[PDB]
């Protein structure tokens, strides 16, 4: 069970999935999407 | 380690990689203190006898 919970929901290239995962780098894990570095969570991702 | 020096770690790599070098200095470094201390913990129970 969870205290507070979310679902950030957004679209991306099928190869910046690599950079959603928390401590990354590339654009994607630097200027619009950053994971903190204790991220407890999870990725889930589907070309759409 | 990568290196003996905290920041020629952190100059080179990003946050969750120096946090590994980092665990392997502060591992031994406390390893290192707690073996100075039990020696002067050892070598004073001579000087007060």
């Amino acid at each position: 069970c969870f205290t507070n919970v979310y679902a950030d929901s957004f679209v991306i290239r099928g190869d910046e999935v690599r950079q959603i995962a928390p401590g990354q780098t590339g654009k994607i894990a630097d200027y619009n999407y950053k994971l903190p570095d204790d991220f407890t969570g999870c990725v889930i991702a589907w070309n759409s | 380690a990568i290196s003996s020096v905290l920041n020629d770690i952190l100059s080179r790599l990003d946050k969750v990689e120096a946090e590994v070098q980092i665990d392997r200095l502060i591992t031994g470094r406390l390893q290192s203190l707690q073996t100075y201390v039990t020696q002067q913990l050892i070598r004073a129970a001579e000087i007060r006898a």
